[PDB]
């Protein structure tokens, strides 16, 4: 608390200009993220207090039951105590319960910004695979044609009425 | 005999209606959960209130209970009016698709099957429907030798259905999408032009009886 | 999330909202829903196929300047430079990531879906329409063209004698087409006034934090300060249901503008299976004039399809039998 109104969260150093006077810097949305130490001629820079979002990855219970939690938007870089396994820094946050290999895979369960994990006997986790990648040679006069014809079929679902219903 | 032992094998088919029936299942759920619920009210129960209480200063909580039943029916009805008209846009998708896949072929490519179509079969479920599109796939393939323009007695032709190819034992004229060498003849081919202002010109015979 | 939005750290406020109850969690299943739906409709609007491809190093394309399209090996995001001057025709980050505007990272990379656009484009400019049915079949261009041409219902030998004059004038478009994206900007205004109109929806969002709901101030600890839980309750109960009424109008505003992106993201991804993978007789659905040939270019949360046609230029009316 300061003169009046209060904050809560961590406070850094200002590297701005302020004029005469001046005490709160407020953005246009109206919050007191900068302030003038009501000591000396010291300035400061207000962040709040950085929030979690916490989510559990996991396989079925009939699958396993070694687990992983993400909570994202975290800079580990911490606020973490009780430390699992490993821990990693995607840019959606820091993970742990996991480790990330050093090639691509399937993204059967998305992490988000091309991280997808997965269970191999233990959980991993890596960047998202393309799919399998090739190219086609072509020349002035490079062609293909099929030669076996093959018939396929294909399943597809839609909607058509909900429950009708009057209160 | 894939596609019955393709459809008992995973709920993934048929979750994309079983995700809507539970969906307004939970939705009745909250709607007859919410009856037990705190407007302000000392009690959850209308007549319970009426009993403790006097009537002159029970309609404080009577109205602010009644307010909150409102915004809650009113939050029903609305998701009730967006769920309704996304499935009435679906359905009306659904309906012209059985009006071209069924009813005909259409040259939507992967719009009546994946792959070149060639039938579709409706069957129904409850509040739902599932189509089967019997589609070409080509199998495997191989690579040859291309050349547009054949210049017989320095003449252009050009083959119409189909293009010339070089397997190197012999040289033909097949279809566009499929094999069938085929030796060149006057009506698989077109005539038109001068021979100095084309690529891939090639050299070779005709025949005419 | 529920509480701090609609409360501070004071408890008091959350027990009062757990003697309403899981309201809150009807937006949040909500929120949920139209994330993931927005996910699906980004993965079925780009990838078609998981059978990615990669163009061929040479370009003998019968003298078709591609550089435009094809990804810049100089830029370390190796897309388009119609893409790179795109994102920089493209214009309110942390100071929205820290007060509950809590903004999803997107799970697909631009990197990832710039590598797609320019699979499939390497797809269609070596194998035509084969691979968008089954396996790739790779196919002469000069033979592409004439399968075009003939899908109009034209015969190939005008091609085959002014393809040199083909190409000039395709090349002579890419150039002023590259000059048109720069000349206005009414093209970028359909994605900017999208990304600005959820900037404004969350600063009025912001705003209304900051809304008098008939009590000496939008905060609550100086209100429980100066007055009793006795007495500070009453106007505590009308603030957060103000706040509850405000928050689920806007996820309302929310949804139907995410009902309407996901028709244009289905309208979009049809475009995309028709023009893009065949060549459609429905006429001024894949652009004005007799369509030929259209290609797909990535931008933030959106996709410009641009339209090769066919149109006449001079006549001349003769007699008829």
């Amino acid at each position: 608390n300061f003169n009046g109104l209060t904050g809560t969260g961590v406070l850094t150093e200002s590297n701005k200009k302020f004029l005469p006077f001046q005490q709160f810097g407020r953005d246009i949305a109206d919050t007191t993220d900068a302030v003038r130490d009501p000591q000396t001629l010291e300035i400061l820079d207000i962040t709040p207090c950085s929030f979690g979002g916490v989510s559990v990855i996991t396989p079925g219970t009939n699958t396993s039951n070694q687990v992983a939690v993400l909570y994202q938007g975290v800079n580990c870089t911490w606020r973490v105590y009780s430390t699992g396994s490993n821990v990693f820094q995607t840019r959606a946050g820091c993970l742990i319960g996991a480790e990330y290999v050093n090639n691509s895979y399937e993204c059967d369960i998305p992490i988000g910004a091309g991280i997808c994990a997965s269970y191999q006997q233990s959980i991993i986790a890596y960047t998202m695979s393309l799919g399998a990648e090739n190219s086609v040679a072509y020349s002035n006069n490079s062609i293909a044609i099929p030669t076996n014809f093959t018939i396929s079929v294909t399943t597809e679902i839609l909607p058509v009425s909900m429950t009708k219903t009057s209160v | 005999g894939k596609i019955q032992d393709s459809l008992s094998s995973t709920p993934s088919a048929l979750g994309k209606l079983q995700d809507v029936v539970n969906h307004n299942a939970q939705a009745l759920n909250t709607l007859v959960k919410q009856l037990s619920s705190k407007f302000g009210a000392i009690s959850s129960v209308l007549n319970d209130i009426l009993s403790r209480l006097d009537p002159p200063e029970a309609e404080v909580q009577i109205d602010r209970l009644i307010t909150g039943r409102l915004q809650s029916l009113q939050t029903y009805v609305t998701q009730q009016l967006i769920r309704a008209a996304e499935i009435r846009a679906s359905a009306n998708l659904a309906a012209t698709k059985m009006s071209e896949c069924v009813l005909g072929q259409s040259k939507r490519v992967d719009f009546c099957g994946k792959g070149y179509h060639l039938m579709s079969f409706p069957q129904s479920a409850p509040h739902g429907v599932v189509f089967l599109h019997v589609t070409y796939v080509p199998a495997q393939e191989k690579n040859f030798t291309t050349a547009p323009a054949i210049c017989h007695d320095g003449k252009a032709h050009f083959p119409r259905e189909g293009v010339f190819v070089s397997n190197g034992t012999h040289w033909f004229v097949t279809q566009r999408n499929f094999y069938e060498p085929q030796i060149i003849t006057t009506d698989n081919t077109f005539v038109s032009g001068n021979c100095d202002v084309v690529i891939g010109i090639v050299n070779n015979t005709v025949y005419d009886p | 999330d529920c509480t701090m939005y609609i409360c501070g750290d004071s408890t008091e406020c959350s027990n009062l909202l757990l003697q309403y109850g899981s309201f809150c969690t009807q937006l949040k299943r909500a929120l949920t829903g139209i994330a993931v739906e927005q996910d699906k409709n980004t993965q079925e609007v780009f990838a078609q196929v998981k059978q990615i491809y990669k163009t061929p190093p040479i370009k003998y394309f019968g003298g078709f300047n591609f550089s435009q399209i094809l990804p810049d090996p100089s830029k370390p995001s190796k897309r388009s430079p119609i893409e790179d001057l795109l994102f920089n025709k493209v214009t309110l980050i942390c100071a929205q990531k820290f007060n509950g505007l809590t903004v999803l990272p997107p799970l697909l990379t631009d990197e990832m879906i710039a590598q797609y656009t320019s699979a499939l484009l390497a797809g269609t400019i070596t194998s035509g329409w084969t691979f968008g049915a089954g396996p790739a079949l790779q196919i002469p261009f000069p033979m592409q063209m004439a399968y075009r041409f003939n899908g109009i219902g034209v015969t190939q030998n005008v091609l085959y004698e002014n393809q040199k004059l083909i190409a000039n004038q395709f090349n002579s478009a890419i150039g002023k087409i590259q000059d048109s994206l720069s000349s206005t900007p009414s093209a970028l205004g359909k994605l900017q006034d999208v990304v600005n109109h959820n900037a404004q929806a969350l600063n009025t969002l912001v705003k209304q934090l900051s809304s008098k709901f008939g009590a000496i101030s939008s905060v609550l600890n100086d209100i429980l300060s100066r007055l009793d839980p006795p007495e500070a309750e009453v106007q505590i109960d009308r603030l957060i249901t103000g706040r509850l009424q405000s928050l689920q109008t806007y996820v309302t505003q929310q949804l139907i503008r995410a009902a309407e992106i996901r028709a244009s993201a289905n309208l979009a991804a049809t475009k995309m299976s028709e023009c893009v993978l065949g060549q459609s007789k429905r006429v001024d659905f894949c652009g004005k004039g007799y369509h030929l040939m259209s290609f797909p270019q990535s931008a933030p949360h959106g996709v410009v399809f641009l339209h090769v046609t066919y149109v006449p230029a001079q006549e001349k009316n003769f007699t008829t039998a």
